[PDB]
């Protein structure tokens, strides 16, 4: 935007391809899925017989 | 000892100004993003000094 001599131009994370707060959320699931990976060490898998 | 001598100096003074002239005067924008309600809100003026 510019008037009357002065100027200003901004851009933000926001894209076609991927919204504003996308690398947020893709640093949230990197975390996660470590988390949630080795949390269900102490838990174990699940069996049944049959 | 100076009675009919001359005398001659190099000094340092301060930086002044006057404004002489108020030039692109006023600027506006009615400031509404994030805010309860329309704003008006001068922006920089231009000073010929
Ligand atoms: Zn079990």
């Amino acid at each position: 935007l510019e008037v009357d001599g002065i100027t200003e131009t901004i851009g933000t994370t926001q894209s076609a391809m991927y919204g504003g707060a996308s690398a947020q959320i893709l640093q949230i699931n990197e975390d996660i899925k470590e988390l949630l990976d080795g949390l269900r060490a102490y838990f174990g898998y699940n069996m049944i017989g049959l | 000892k100076y009675e009919n001598h001359t005398v001659t100096l190099k000094i340092l003074m301060t930086l002044r100004y006057v404004v002489s002239d108020i030039l692109k005067e006023s600027r506006y924008q009615y400031t509404k993003f994030n805010q309860p309600k329309s704003k008006f809100e001068n922006l920089p003026q231009k000073l010929l000094l």
